[PDB]
């Protein structure tokens, strides 16, 4: 996410198509970078 | 050659040379304000509990 001036990133690692169980993310980073962003990829 | 020189030239620094010409090492700090959030804030001491 990136809102007010920060961009946030939240996860969770859970044991095993998606489940039905419930699981909240938790947040690990929020950084105060102030950039656009408008596009994204994937790195491999 | 004539009309022909490298720019760079040296500082020749010596010990036995006057205040004018010996090291100055400089460190022009500066401080950048962007419309991001700030990072690099200040030691903000505090009070006992």
């Amino acid at each position: 996410k990136n809102i007010d001036g920060y961009f946030k990133i939240y996860s969770k690692h859970t044991p095993i198509d998606l489940p039905q169980g419930f699981s909240a993310l938790e947040p690990l980073v929020d950084l105060p970078i102030g950039i656009n962003i408008t596009r994204f990829q994937t790195l491999l | 050659g004539v009309n022909c020189y490298f720019p760079l030239q040296s500082y020749g620094f010596r010990p036995t040379y006057g205040v004018g010409h010996q090291p100055y090492r400089v460190v022009v700090l500066s401080f950048e304000l962007l419309h991001a959030p700030a990072t690099v804030c200040g030691p903000k001491k505090s009070t006992n509990l």
